[PDB]
């Protein structure tokens, strides 16, 4: 049951855009709301507007009073000398909750007239026609206009809709929650160049009587939120998909042909989103679009989905298709369960989140195999698992605070850090692949075609509301449905990992009493660390004995210490037979290494990751070597490779080294094995036999067979050999001498591989290969023996430097003239150049990277060279670099890069607060808390960015370098 | 408590039969009036009175298990109550040989196999008697 | 850009019973059966009520019930409407699990006792197999009931002649195969309960074939067998403690002794031994209270410890313990922890099974026997 917040039901908008003019950056238009009051004496309606300069508001064609106070815009007053942080985040939540449309409230106030009245208390429709003009909106609608000349549409200028959750009220005035469902009628009219994209399906086109622009008439038949409601105008190269005819692909002009390649896979995608779920596509279009400076990757509103143009790849160009293939899943995985079902608070945001990751990772699963699947869950789980020991936890499903581990609010999205709407999202869809695990999957297909079907039942009725809330989930509801097709209730699960917010710790050994032929297992938990919590479930373990594999069910109470489980016999060592694996399939394996007196082989606590846990399990050596080998498991080879580099016995690297020469083994796990081999040669200098690790294995595998040293020219058609390839001298580059210098043998090799480089014959690109290629001349540079710290200059340069110099000087002049996909080497070499510059081989100046830093280049290339100048002034403790990047953060075009420099000033903070720095003045302090109050008061993005930098360096309480 | 339901099956004359069935199809409370059911005390006799009609009836174990099995979308069938007597309307007597399908006629005497050495109840009698007794006597004995 | 997961090297290559059949509820899964009750097993005489409605001596009228049916449907159909009309699961109380309601069919066993017998209240499915004619073949003969699925490789003994549909009983315990007959035109089925009779008619009636077993029953003095009875009495002893509504949870001892009674009463302390203490004197006094560190199980722990084809396994050994003790080595092979496990055996192909012999429920050259043989 849903009750609204609101005492007035929207039923109807027209939301009417004119004269949307480029060159000021201004539209002007109306808006015509149509609601019915709820309760008599409505007397004031609330409405969301933010940035949108109000010119009249007309109730039933009478004139009407309004008045507008946004508290967002300062938070906290300018003479109030406060400069702890928890008064900012109270301060901050109070202020997102005096506006927000999820309680009654609102932004913009308007007095229903007198004579109305007897129109109000008898509920009688409303209809309010407000008109309103954004002068040069920093927020909302993002204006990208270049500066070649001509016509608008010839220089190609566009506008869309940026912002994130409910920031339609950034560009006119609406009830922006989720909850406030209605139909809805958008006119927008644009020059007769241009294309207007939006959400609903276009019923026609008209001119305008001078034939100079053209109106676009949408309409949107299906309930939809205000939040979900998109914009993009501009001069769009017009794609039909040739398989799905209701979906148009529009991109920017000239990239026609890399539109058509990206965009030819997703009639697959949509095949399967409506397999595995049963209901077809609940609206009428499909609309793609694809734009410069872009706010997020991906951002999918109803009906349409934005994504950003570094996207669009061609043909020849490989490690980019799987990424922009799976950015195109997930926004129609959040096409049909984030803006078709919606969401009743902000609380049941975690069922929306859980239930588009879930099925976009069942997509990953079928596309990509089962392997990359279990890859992809496996990182996911290391992240949160990583996030919540770090900081506290991810609490799905609050209850109005409940969290007060953490420096800011959980009430609203707009006070969340993005680190942790990343993290709540990455938790939600983990949790609902917990609930398939109790749950099986079918009885979970079916719960979320209930769900579609209720709402698309409820979708096709006129009634207002009456059942239009059935389109609206809940965790109640969705219990509730899942409670009725299978029967069982999930409460304890849902009540450990939703509502309690931890993860768990396992530490494991174990002991085999030879006597009674018992395995005497040992699993203790670490539940007095901040971020955990004590698991009291059954535990499945899976032992790999000479017998076979079997699975174990243990139940770990709270005073439960050691578990005896049976073991089988140990007959396979007396006949040489084969020894059977987890799947049906038997292997020799060389029982040498093994125990005389134990049959087990490896064992794995937790084997299907079935809770959200940290595994801690002491083997002996030779078993991570036979679980290397022999298992059938991707999770479990990764994770004794893991374990592999604290036994750095030569039995360890012959198993990564026949983890590395095998085919068939999954590439992923082979990538992971260089590493651990360049680990483990480090580890055994004065030791190791023959020549370099890797080395040997390269020229076996990728040179030619009557020259070693010359590299085969590049055939990059196989893609497991080509991510190999271009993998192993990124590790090997990490190798080193018994005197601490990368060997002379390596970087040889790894010029002698950028030298015979030869592309000419393979249908692909090699701009990754190649960047991979500077990463590993990078990784060589050892730090350089200054002496009285003399200066830096060209004749006292390393002669081994002097060749990487050289190397890398060649590749970023070659890309200023010819470059590549999205400049893959001036970010590799931009990175190297900063890799030379922290140690003492290059002067540490800032001006390269500063020059790369302006806006007129790539984002890639500006996210690189801001990376840079962040190192730069974290180590050289530079005040005007500070003050460089505070300033970009304030006036910056691209609100991505600004968000990015506040996430890289995060990561690698100029200062903590443990730190006596120069930079801990009164004057950073006022200029951060400027930044939180006023000044980021446009994007609630970067001003989530500044509490989380204001939280990195001065902590929660009053800054301490203050008076 | 919940006690499990006894379902057993009624077995009328032809022309009975079509009577009641169409009194059952029809759906009325009239049936009610039209069929009762009385069961002696012997345990195994009763009347069935159809539009109160009597009807002599001899209730009989069968020599298969039925098992009613209800279903609410005809692929998953889930058992309601086990079946073995029928009040067949018209000790040894009381044992049906046949069974309620075509195929199975004749099924104890023919498609059941048989495994021998009441009986324990007269051992138990016999016991019982030895025991208010002072002297027993006992040989196996031959012809005589 | 492609799959790239070597996934042929690493990979090569559902019966939902009712609340009351999972919680193993004790009119459905008895916790004991005498030595009359094991003889009557699964034929239930008609008991005489002592108190009631049909315990007063006298005739009794039957009562139509076909308003209620059709309104019990229209209701279940409501409640799936409601719930976004996919399938639901309706078996949630034990007054769902009455004749009264629903499409009642019959199904007829053709051995005198099988192997394996469901208990009431538990699911099973019908599967119509269809092998297709060489080529061309129309479509499967379609079926009342069950759903379809194509086999070439048949699930029983014998294999299906290319365009036979065969309906079978697929479920946890067995799978056999049965043959749709119509009902005879006499035969109607009253449900007596204490309130009156009820009247349906029956239109189809199955006749199930012999057993293909997918359950090994345990042997007599097994270890499955006493592991088997000690899990029970301690789901019956968590069941006691939860309804327990005394705050320091207490249960009585003879409560579990009228339950199990020929349980020696040190094994029941042997259960309560650990989770539970005995208070002699002061408040709780002659009752068995939960240990305040014992956390009870769950719900699903306790679905989780037994199962309920465990139940049915365990009560068809303790039946034909019971036919066998009664009559005084061929019967002994005829046991259904013999047969079961020669059946299984052969189904691994371990073994084979001489098809002709005594263990032959028919008694006549119809039927299998399943008793070992070796393969040489």
């Amino acid at each position: 049951g849903f009750e609204s917040p609101r005492p007035y039901k929207l039923t109807h908008q027209v939301v009417c855009i004119n004269n949307i003019n480029f060159q000021r950056k201004s539209v002007v238009g109306f808006v015509e709301l149509t609601i019915f009051p709820t309760v008599a004496n409505l007397n004031r309606i609330k409405l969301n507007s933010k940035q949108c300069r109000i010119y009249r508001v007309r109730i039933n064609d009478l004139e009407a009073a309004f008045i507008y106070n946004d508290p967002t815009l300062e938070v906290c007053h300018s003479e109030s000398k406060q400069r702890n942080l928890n008064y900012f985040s109270n301060a901050y939540a109070a202020a997102v909750s005096a506006v927000d449309p999820d309680a009654g409230n609102g932004e913009l106030c308007i007095k229903v007239p007198s004579e109305l009245w007897k129109h109000v208390d008898e509920l009688k429709v409303l209809k309010i026609h407000i008109n309103f003009s954004l002068d040069q909106p920093k927020g909302g609608l993002h204006f990208v206009v270049p500066s070649v000349e001509g016509s608008m549409a010839e220089r190609g200028a566009h506008v869309f809709s940026c912002g994130y959750q409910n920031s339609t009220r950034f560009w006119f005035p609406c009830v922006d929650s989720y909850s406030e469902l209605c139909t809805w009628k958008l006119e927008f009219t644009v020059d007769a160049a241009m294309v207007a994209v939006s959400n609903g399906d276009l019923v026609e086109t008209v001119y305008t009587h001078d034939m100079r622009k053209k109106t676009f008439h949408y309409m949107l038949t299906i309930p939809t939120a205000a939040s979900n409601i998109s914009l993009a105008i501009g001069p769009f190269e017009i794609l039909v998909d040739p398989y799905m005819h209701e979906v148009t692909h529009f991109c920017l002009p000239q990239l026609l042909p890399l539109l058509k390649h990206t965009t030819s896979y997703l009639h697959e995608v949509f095949e399967f989103y409506e397999e595995i779920l049963t209901c077809r596509y609940p609206y009428s279009c499909f609309k793609t679009v694809f734009i410069d400076e872009a706010y997020v990757e991906v951002a999918a509103y109803a009906s349409m989905s934005i994504f950003s143009t570094n996207l669009l790849h061609s043909a020849m160009i490989i490690d980019e298709t799987p990424l922009t293939r799976r950015c195109l899943a997930q926004s129609l995985a959040q096409q049909f369960f984030g803006c078709f079902i919606s969401r009743m608070s902000w609380s049941d945001e975690w069922v929306l989140k859980g239930i588009s990751g879930y099925i976009y990772g069942l997509w990953m699963k079928k596309t990509f195999g089962v392997n990359e699947y279990r890859h992809w869950i496996k990182e996911e789980l290391d992240k949160i698992v990583a996030y919540e020991l770090k900081t506290g936890g991810v609490l799905l499903h609050p209850i109005f605070n409940p969290a007060s581990h953490l420096h800011f609010s959980i009430k609203h999205p707009h006070t969340l850090s993005w680190e942790y709407y990343s993290m709540f999202q990455c938790k939600a869809h983990l949790v609902m692949r917990l609930i398939e695990n109790r749950i099986s999957m079918e009885f979970m297909l079916q719960v979320f075609n209930k769900l579609l079907s209720l709402a698309s039942t409820a979708s096709s009725q006129k009634f207002q509301s009456h059942m239009w809330s059935q389109m609206l989930v809940s965790t109640s509801g969705f219990l509730k449905s899942i409670s009725n097709v299978s029967g069982k209730d999930i409460q304890p699960l849902i009540k450990q990992w939703v509502d309690q917010s931890g993860v768990v710790k396992f530490y494991g050994s174990f002991a085999f009493n030879r006597k009674r032929n018992v395995l005497e297992l040992e699993i203790k938990q670490d539940y007095t660390s901040p971020g955990t919590q004590k698991y009291v479930g059954p535990l499945k373990v899976t032992v790999q004995e000479l017998d076979g594999s079997f699975n174990h069910t243990l139940q770990i109470e709270e005073n439960s210490l050691k578990h005896d489980i049976p073991c089988h016999s140990k007959s396979r060592r007396n006949k040489k037979k084969k020894i059977p694996l987890m799947n049906g399939e038997e292997v020799d394996m060389d029982l040498s290494a093994m125990d005389a007196d134990s049959p087990l082989l490896w064992i794995r606590i937790d084997p299907d990751m079935s809770v959200l846990r940290k595994v801690e399990f002491e083997q002996a050596d030779f078993m991570w070597q036979y679980q290397l080998r022999y298992e059938r498991d991707v999770v479990a080879q990764q994770e004794s490779i893991l374990a592999l580099e604290k036994f750095p016995t030569p039995a360890s690297r012959l198993a990564l080294t026949d983890i590395l020469e095998q085919e068939q083994c999954f590439y992923r796990v082979r990538m992971s094995a260089c590493f651990c081999l360049a680990k483990i040669a480090n580890s055994m200098v004065s030791t190791w036999t023959g020549p370099p690790a890797m080395k040997s294995l390269f020229t076996r595998m990728f040179c030619c067979k009557s020259c070693p040293n010359i590299v085969k020219t590049n055939n990059f058609m196989s893609f497991q050999s080509y991510f190999l390839q271009k993998t192993m001298p990124v590790a090997m580059a990490l190798l080193r001498d018994v005197h601490n210098l990368c060997p002379k043998e390596v970087l040889t090799f790894i010029l002698d591989l950028i030298k015979y480089n030869d592309n000419r014959k393979n249908k692909f690109s090699d701009n990754y290969y190649r960047a991979e290629m500077i990463d590993a001349l990078a990784n060589s540079v050892t730090p350089a023996v200054s002496v009285n710290n003399e200066v830096r200059t060209l004749d006292n340069l390393n002669p081994d430097v002097r060749l990487i110099l050289e190397e890398i000087t060649r590749f970023l002049n070659m890309e200023k003239l010819l470059p590549s996909y999205r400049h893959t080497i001036t970010v590799s070499c931009l990175r190297a150049i900063r890799v030379l510059q922290k140690n003492g081989h290059v002067p540490s100046d800032p001006a390269l990277f500063k020059s790369y830093a302006e806006y007129g280049h790539f984002v890639d290339i500006r996210i690189a060279a801001l990376e840079a100048v962040v190192d730069y002034t974290k180590v050289d403790r530079s005040y005007e670099e500070l003050q460089w990047l505070l300033n970009m953060i304030q006036n910056d075009p691209v609100p991505y890069v600004r968000h990015k420099i506040l996430n890289m000033l995060t990561k690698n903070p100029p200062f903590t607060k443990n730190m006596e720095s120069p930079l801990c003045n009164e004057a950073l302090v006022d200029q951060l808390w400027k930044l939180m109050n006023s000044g980021t008061s446009h994007d609630w993005r970067l001003r989530c960015g500044a509490v989380d930098l204001y939280f990195t360096l001065f902590g929660l309480s009053r800054p301490s370098c203050l008076p | 408590p919940h006690e499990l339901e006894s379902q057993f099956i009624l077995r009328l004359p032809p022309e009975y039969a079509s009577t009641v069935r169409r009194a059952v199809q029809s759906g009325h409370v009239n049936l009610k009036d039209r069929l009762t059911i009385e069961l002696h005390p012997d345990g195994r006799h009763g009347i069935v009175r159809v539009d109160r009609v009597p009807l002599a009836s001899k209730l009989v174990d069968l020599p298969c298990v039925m098992e009613s099995l209800k279903t609410i979308d005809k692929k998953t069938f889930y058992k309601t109550a086990d079946i073995c007597q029928m009040l067949v309307s018209t000790e040894k007597k009381f044992i049906w040989n046949h069974g309620i399908t075509l195929p199975l006629k004749n099924v104890r005497k023919r498609r059941f196999r048989k495994t021998a050495k009441d009986v324990e109840k007269e051992v138990k009698r016999l016991l019982s008697t030895d025991a208010e007794a002072v002297s027993t006597r006992w040989e196996i004995i031959a012809e005589d | 850009p492609w799959n790239l997961s070597n996934d042929e090297y690493y990979y090569p290559k559902i019966i939902q019973h009712s609340i009351p059949a999972v919680e193993l509820r004790q009119p459905f899964f008895p916790t004991h059966m005498g030595p009359i009750k094991l003889r009557q097993f699964h034929r239930p005489p008609l008991k005489k009520y002592s108190f009631g409605a049909l315990s007063q001596p006298g005739p009794h009228s039957v009562q139509p019930l076909l308003k209620h049916i059709k309104k019990k449907a229209k209701m279940r159909e409501q409640e799936r409407q409601a719930s976004g009309g996919g399938e639901m699961f309706f078996m949630r109380t034990p007054q769902d699990l009455t004749g009264k309601d629903g499409d009642l069919i019959l199904a007829e066993y053709s051995e005198e006792n099988g192997p394996l017998m469901m208990q009431v209240g538990m699911a099973t499915k019908i599967k119509n197999y269809y092998k297709r004619k060489p080529g061309k073949d129309p479509g499967a003969p379609d079926c009342k009931y069950g759903e379809t699925v194509y086999c070439h490789t048949s699930p029983f003994l014998g294999s299906l002649h290319p365009g036979q549909l065969l309906q079978a009983f697929e479920n946890n315990l067995f799978r056999a195969p049965i043959y749709l007959h119509k009902m005879p035109e006499t035969d109607f089925l009253i449900i007596r309960t204490r309130q009156g009779y009820y009247i349906r008619e029956l239109v189809d009636i199955f006749v199930v074939g012999q057993q293909c077993p997918l359950f090994e029953v345990p042997g007599p003095n097994s270890k499955r067998a006493n592991t088997h009875i000690r899990d029970f009495l301690q789901v019956f002893i968590y069941r006691l403690f939860w309804k327990s509504k005394d705050r320091p949870r207490r249960i009585r001892m003879e409560d579990i002794k009228k339950a199990f009674p020929s349980h020696s009463e040190s094994s029941i302390r042997k259960r309560l031994k650990l989770c539970a203490d005995f208070k002699r004197t002061g408040m709780d006094s002659n009752w068995w209270v939960l240990k305040s560190d014992f956390r009870l199980p769950t719900e699903e722990e306790i679905r989780a410890m037994v199962s309920p084809e465990q139940c049915c396994a365990y009560y068809s050994m303790i039946a034909a313990e019971q036919r066998l003790k009664d009559a005084g080595d061929d019967e002994v092979r005829t046991a259904p922890w013999n047969t079961t496990r020669a059946f299984i055996a052969a189904m691994k192909g371990k073994c084979l099974l001489e098809v002709t012999g005594v263990a032959d429920p028919t008694g006549c050259g119809e039927g299998f026997s399943y008793v070992k043989i070796p393969n040489k």
